[PDB]
């Protein structure tokens, strides 16, 4: 989830 | 076979710790990455850190396997230990 995330940022 | 749970239910216990350090690397480099987007708004660190936090989760996967194969050692060694038990 925080991969997720930080792809997204 | 009650020895060897134990060993195997520690390394389930090493993984899984090992696992939660994995997330909070992931979470670090989430942070860092978010903290990189503000500033862009840099975007080359932002993706850095996402490939950081990409390979954490790689990591904290293959950690939650072990754990789980360590687990279900420690369960087969259980198992056994209830057979010499119950012979």
């Amino acid at each position: 989830d925080a991969a997720d995330r930080a792809a997204q940022d | 076979d009650s020895q060897k749970a134990a060993v195997k239910a520690k390394q389930a216990a090493d993984a899984a710790r090992a696992a939660a350090d994995a997330a909070q690397e992931a979470i670090g480099s989430a942070n860092a990455a978010n903290r990189a987007a503000r500033r862009a708004a840099a975007a080359a660190e932002a993706r850095r850190h996402a490939d950081a936090a990409d390979r954490a989760a790689d990591r904290s996967s293959a950690l939650a396997q072990r754990a789980a194969t360590a687990a279900y050692g420690a369960r087969d060694a259980a198992n056994s230990a209830a057979e010499h038990a119950n012979k």
